[PDB]
């Protein structure tokens, strides 16, 4: 087995900026995260794999592909030469951060030093400056893997919205309206509603009963459709929408929120589990 | 699935049994309109959850009674502030405009519910700020207070709201719905049984329904596909058996102290409860034949004694000790 | 680790001293969805808080033994801060409301509502139980919340609640909930967990009659009994003979000697001296009614007293005992005990 | 809409010559009003025996269209700590009147909810705007009033309503509603309302509903018991009976039986027999502090719930026991 891969910042802004994307929401959502270190891929993910007095269900799925490293020489003993590592989201954002921070040459991760550690390695100029890092990591089995499957969604009533970009005419607009119900400190269980079009976000609380709608025209990717999700979901939705220009919304009718979000390629998709029946 | 009592807790009016009184008080209420002020109470397990339900779903449906009913139970504070603010706002709100479908399908009376459950537990600061809110507002709301001992309810609440005694679920009462749970989880009992498991459990469908189901589970975890019997029944519901009550008595009736001492000691070391214990010989003693009207009547007394004396959760062991010694000197 | 911890059953099937409850145990966990709400009464150290976490380990697998300790903060009316400890494993939650005195009720509404309302779908919807350990200790204003939270949201949480001499439990709670009696193990059990210990720890013992001892002398008390034996056993080096003398604790000791001196030496300094005792004994937090309960059952055990001072003091302990109930301050209730049977001795 | 209220707040009175049993207490009022002088009036008595309804319609009576602004009605589901006294109170009871002329009103119903600072606090407000503004307080313990307050008002006395005051409202609501009610109906219902119309009204309502055509239908005492769920007299005397005279086994199965029979508690079958024997004459004087010692620690017990069959066989013991002493 051996992991080594070579990202620039220089070379690919975008794909190195959607890298550096992951990290923090896969920091943001909690801590470690599986890096499915395939030989022709890497899937970050973030899965609770439950809560038992927080709550935590919402899970990660982002595929970015090969292409975007330079160099992904990736090699083991299991199929297609997969390689899945679970380490501390700290370390790498400060990692991440780091080399963007010196950026501001390439950077070079290799394999080396159950318990193993990533070692990060890259040249900053004023002059020579070599900065090097060494996050703990983990050499996860191939069986712990196995039960490591993005959930199925079904499309009886999974509805999809096209969002409008962030760039744009509707891009600042559109922020405003998903961003808008962060403004309250009793909003914990919002409410979405879908009729075949509009995307309501209802509050249900005794003082008055807030309704916040978009009357911009939205689009379908291709009937109620409501699902009540917590609020941290939404502010990890509206951080994903606000670096991504294509992304989907689609609702499954008091089951869950799935969040695709796509650069044309790397994909995020953000899976959200209904806090509340309606 | 669920719990028999939540799977067989009543849907509608009819289903509640043994309480014909309230209910129909409350169905001839629902093609009126003037449904009063109501107290309900009565024993643990005895359908006023229930029957509150049941009345608050035939009255509005599923979707006007998320708009038009109140629900306070002890799990949520219910002080004085909260009583002076929340449950006045709610009185003083207006009443919500049902739709088509609630017009049409269900009879929406011009009025709100607050239901209060477990009244018994608010102090009477709070009961004194609910008489006038109940009273000014009720054209407009309706209140129901739901408790086990009305002596908790102050004076003035008891002659507002219109009281409901819920009688105790005998044998008698609730064989009939004993006999349809049973029957639809297809529970193979033989015959006394679904009535031990109601003399046992005294006034408490809930606790002869729970009796059931763990009956019927080990009788299905056994896989010998036989029927459950009354001493099974007896001994997965604390009862103690025959024996050892009989042994208990015999070593009352010669009084020597260090017997007694031992014999306890060993008993409570068996784990059993002393109030089931010290009803099991009320039972022999109060029955029996070959005591005299003085022995019952001191036997009474010191009974009631002991048995207040454990309400007031003391210690087992000890009441349990100086009771069987009381007896033994009697 | 201690014996008790080192040697505790992991499963429902290395419980080894009851049998039969063992079996009801697996018929309740045959199938877990309707799984009632559950109430293990039974005498202290007989091992309720393990049949509870075999029966969990059947249900949920083993990883119910993976408890991770949590401080979650509170706020009462006074607006002071209470601090209670949570012991959280994955699908069952561990609770203590005892940890706080009569400001439980806080808890018991705010923790556990929070737990009750907030469901387990992760498209498929568990149950995860909560355990609340010494359910005698709530304060009747715990349990009206108690009974309410658990009959409404059912589908989502189930209790399983452990306590000893239900007798404070108030009817609605005991009414709604699957009642499991717990008997204590005979000396012949205790005696034969004890070998199983001193086998797989490398004792040398002399004579098996130095166990049955140690079985007596615990009282039905499996942690009692396995802490006596890893205590003579780090105190004769390993080796354990029927000279070997049976050690009980500090507190049962000086409730002995308070007996030789109430039943000796009958006077108002002598109840001074006693009250001095007493207020040792509370110093240690030993709960007044267990002093009581111990006080009681050593004057019963003084072979110089008639059958007529035996009643009297039994009569004393009952009344003082529900007396002790009602009461606020422990001291005037065990003082008057003293004072009663001083003055019926004589 | 008067046909949607629940039978107590449907026939509240609105004038004051539809205040039934205080003939005393409404002669009084009504002859302040017509001299022209109202003082500081106190109501006190149980619950259910006219006060707020005399109040209220005696503020109609004095302003029959500025009853809006001129009457401040206070009680204890509005907050009436020292700020409140200090400002609302105050600062209507110092303003001039509406309209011509008169004096202002105001109106604390249930005042014994109020703290020892605010009637503290209150005296002084009487005291000094008494040329223009009078009170009315609403008590049901008296104890709970500060004696100065106590003091600064003119008390009368709300007895427990009589057997006519009752018998006529009855017939009010009975010819309203097209009822008709037996004699034996009527004496029950009386016995049970112990002083108290919205018992009354509560139960005729109770009873209205129970009757499957309340149009032709009458109601007898059987529909009482039936509705309101208590012990017929003969029960109470059979059971009696078997206590005094019959031995210990027959005396547990017949009241067993009795209960089991329409489902009786324990504690209507206590009081019940408590009234009984209040009218025997007994001869020891022992068997009455007995009884009386007994049976209310039975009752409090009761009250407190528990073995219901131990409790009943106190009952029986108890009652066995101090009779012990009559023949002595
Ligand atoms: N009359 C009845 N008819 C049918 N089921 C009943 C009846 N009384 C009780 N039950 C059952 O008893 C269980 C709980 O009864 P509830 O009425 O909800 O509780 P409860 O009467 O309020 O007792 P509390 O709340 O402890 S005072 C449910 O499973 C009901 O189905
Ligand atoms: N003297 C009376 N004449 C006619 N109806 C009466 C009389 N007294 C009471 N009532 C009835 O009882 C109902 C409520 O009694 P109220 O007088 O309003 O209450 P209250 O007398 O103030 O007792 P409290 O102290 O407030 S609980 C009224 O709506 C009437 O129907
Ligand atoms: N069947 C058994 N076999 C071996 N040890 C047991 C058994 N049952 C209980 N114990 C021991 O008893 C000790 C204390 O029991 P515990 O569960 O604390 O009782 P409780 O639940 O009354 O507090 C535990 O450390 C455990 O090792
Ligand atoms: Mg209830
Ligand atoms: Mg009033």
């Amino acid at each position: 087995m051996k992991l080594k891969l070579i990202v620039n910042g220089c070379e690919a802004p975008d794909d190195y900026k959607l890298l550096r994307t992951t990290i923090n929401t896969v920091a943001s959502l909690r801590k470690t995260a599986i890096l499915r270190f395939n030989s022709e891929r890497l899937t970050i993910i973030s899965t609770p794999k439950g809560t038992i007095l927080r709550g935590d269900t919402g899970q990660l799925w982002c595929t970015i592909p090969h292409d975007v490293f330079r160099l992904y020489t990736v090699i083991s003993a299991r199929e297609l030469n997969t390689i899945t590592m679970e380490c501390n989201c700290d370390s790498l954002l400060s990692v991440f951060k780091r080399y963007d921070r010196v950026m501001n040459s390439n950077m070079t991760i290799k394999l080396q030093s159950p318990i193993c550690a990533l070692g990060i390695t890259f040249e900053e100029i004023v002059k020579v400056i070599m900065h090097s890092f060494k996050v703990p990591v983990k050499l996860l089995f191939r069986a712990q893997d196995t039960r490591i499957q993005e959930p199925m969604i079904n499309y009886i009533q999974l509805m999809m919205y096209k969002l409008p970009p962030i760039s744009g005419e509707f891009g600042s607009a559109f922020h405003g309206f998903i961003r808008r119900v962060e403004r309250y400190s009793n909003v914990n269980h919002i409410h979405l509603m879908g009729v075949k079009v509009e995307l309501k976000i209802i509050v249900n609380e005794l003082d008055w009963h807030l309704e916040i709608c978009w009357n911009g025209p939205l689009d379908s990717v291709i009937s109620t459709h409501e699902v009540i999700i917590r609020c941290k979901d939404w502010k990890v939705c509206s951080k994903l929408y606000a670096a991504f220009e294509e992304v989907v919304l689609a609702i499954s009718h008091d089951e869950s929120c799935v969040f695709h979000c796509s650069l044309d390629r790397g994909q995020i998709i953000y899976y959200i589990a209904r806090s509340k029946g309606l | 699935q669920q719990p028999w009592v939540e799977k067989y807790r009543p849907k509608n009016l009819d289903e509640v049994t043994a309480q014909d009184h309230a209910v129909t008080v409350l169905k001839k209420t629902l093609k009126s309109a003037n449904l009063p002020h109501m107290l309900f109470y009565g024993p643990p397990g005895t359908g006023k959850t229930s029957t509150i339900l049941a009345l608050t779903k035939e009255l509005y449906g599923p979707d006007l009674m998320k708009s038009r009913i109140l629900e306070l139970n002890a799990s949520d504070e219910r002080g004085i502030s909260i009583v002076r603010e929340k449950v006045k706002n709610f009185a003083r709100l207006t009443v919500s405009k049902p739709s088509k479908h609630d017009l049409e399908n269900y009879p929406c009376p011009p009025y709100k519910i607050i239901i209060l459950d477990e009244a018994d537990s608010m102090t009477a600061d709070a009961q004194s700020a609910l008489r006038r809110t109940m009273e000014t507002y009720s054209g407009v709301t309706r209140f129901c207070l739901i408790c086990n001992y009305v002596t908790r309810i102050i004076d003035p609440l008891a002659s507002r709201c219109s009281k409901f005694r819920f009688k105790a679920l005998d044998a008698s009462n609730a064989i009939d719905r004993l006999r349809f749970i049973s029957e639809q989880e297809n529970v193979k009992c033989d015959d006394g049984v679904l009535e031990r498991i109601l003399d046992i459990s005294a006034g408490d469908l809930r606790r002869g329904i729970t009796l059931l189901q763990s009956a019927s589970k080990g009788a299905q975890y056994l896989g010998d596909g036989k029927n459950i019997t009354s001493t099974q029944v007896e001994e997965l519901a604390g009862v103690v058996p025959h024996d050892i009550l009989i042994e208990i008595v015999e070593k009352v009736k010669s009084g020597d102290f260090d017997e007694i001492k031992k014999y306890v000691n060993t008993f409570m070391k068996s784990g059993w409860s002393a109030a089931s214990v010290v009803n099991q010989l009320h039972e022999y003693y109060i029955t029996n034949d070959n005591f005299d009207t003085n022995f019952k009547n001191q036997i009474s007394w010191l009974l009631f004694t002991t048995d207040s004396r454990l309400n007031n959760g003391t210690n087992e062991h000890i009441q349990l000790l100086n009771l069987l010694v009381k007896i033994s000197q009697l | 680790s201690l014996w008790v911890d080192k040697y505790r059953p992991k499963s429902l099937n290395a419980l080894s001293h009851n049998e039969e409850l063992t079996n009801f145990l697996k018929s309740l966990s045959d199938q877990p969805r309707d799984l009632p709400h559950l109430l293990l009464y039974g005498p202290n150290g007989t091992g309720k808080k393990t049949r509870c976490m075999a029966l969990l380990e059947s249900i949920f697998g083993p990883g119910v033994y993976r408890l991770k300790i949590d401080v979650r903060q509170f706020v009462t009316a006074s607006n002071r801060k209470l601090e209670l400890n949570v012991v959280s494993s994955p699908y069952h939650l561990e609770i203590t409301p005892s940890d706080m005195g009569n400001n439980d009720r806080i808890v018991i509404q705010e923790l556990l509502k929070e737990v009750a309302q907030m469901e387990q779908v992760d498209l498929a919807h568990r149950y995860k139980c909560v355990i609340i350990n010494e359910a005698n200790s709530l304060t009747k204003d715990a349990q009206a919340a108690l009974r309410r939270t658990m009959e409404k949201y059912s589908k989502n949480i189930r209790l399983i609640m452990v306590c000893d001499s239900m007798s404070p439990i108030i009817a609605p709670i005991k009414s709604r909930c699957l009642l499991i009696r717990c008997p204590a193990p005979s000396d012949s059990e205790i005696s034969t967990i004890l070998s199983d210990v001193v086998t797989n720890e490398r004792i040398q013992l002399e004579t098996k009659d130095i166990l049955k001892r140690i079985a007596q002398a615990s009282n039905g008390n499996l942690r009692v009994s396995l802490l006596m034996l890893e205590s003579m056993a780090l105190n004769n080096e390993l080796a354990l003979k029927s000279s070997s003398p049976i050690i009980k604790p500090d507190w049962i000791i000086v409730i002995h000697k308070l007996t030789r001196k109430i039943v000796k030496e009958r006077s108002v300094n002598s109840l001074i001296e006693c009250r001095a005792v007493l207020y040792d004994l509370l110093a240690h937090c030993i709960p007044a009614n267990i002093i009581l309960k111990e006080l009681t059952f050593s004057l019963l055990d003084v072979e110089t007293l008639n059958t007529t001072n035996k009643s009297s003091i039994i009569e004393y302990s009952s009344v003082f005992d529900e007396r002790l109930s009602l009461g606020n301050k422990a001291i005037f209730h065990l003082e008057g005990f003293i004072a009663k049977v001083m003055c019926c001795l004589d | 809409s008067k046909e949607n209220l629940p039978w107590v707040e449907k026939y509240r009175p609105e004038t004051l010559d539809e205040v039934y049993g205080q003939n005393e207490v409404i002669t009084t009022v009504r002859k302040f009003v017509d001299e022209g002088k109202l003082p500081h009036l106190l109501f006190y008595g149980p619950p259910g025996t006219g006060k707020t309804s005399t109040i209220v319609a005696l503020a109609r009576e004095i302003y029959g269209k500025n009853y809006s602004n001129m009457v401040l009605e206070l009680n204890a589901s509005d907050d009436r700590g020292i700020d409140v006294v200090r400002n609302q109170i105050k600062d209507f009871a110092s303003t001039r009147q509406i309209f011509s002329k008169g004096f202002k009103l105001i109106i604390l119903d249930e005042a014994d909810a109020m703290t020892n600072a605010a009637q503290n606090a209150l005296r002084r407000v009487i005291e000094r705007y008494t040329k223009n503004t009078r009170f009315c307080v609403l008590a049901n313990y008296a104890h709970k009033l500060t004696p100065a307050l106590l003091s600064r008002c003119t008390r009368f006395r709300f007895q427990p309503l009589p057997q006519e005051a009752i018998e006529r409202r009855i017939a009010n609501v009975l010819v309203h509603e097209k009822l008709k009610l037996s004699p034996n109906a009527e004496k029950a219902l009386i016995e049970l309302s112990n002083g108290d119309m919205r018992r009354v009204l509560n139960v005729l309502q109770s009873c209205k509903a129970t009757l499957d055509n309340p149009d032709e239908d009458e109601i007898s005492d059987d529909v009482i018991y039936e509705c309101c769920g208590a012990p017929r007299p003969s029960d109470l005397k059979a059971v009696l009976k078997s206590i005094l005279e019959d031995d210990w086994g027959t005396a547990h199965y017949t009241l067993n039986k009795v209960r089991s029979a329409k489902g009786l508690a324990l504690i209507d079958l206590i009081e019940g027999i408590v009234k009984i024997l209040e009218d025997y004459e007994l001869q020891n004087e022992e068997t009455r502090v007995h009884l009386l010692t007994k049976l209310a620690d039975i009752e409090y017990s009761i009250s407190k719930g528990g073995n219901d069959q131990i409790q009943g066989s106190a009952v029986i013991g108890a009652i066995k026991a101090s009779f012990e002493n009559e023949t002595v």
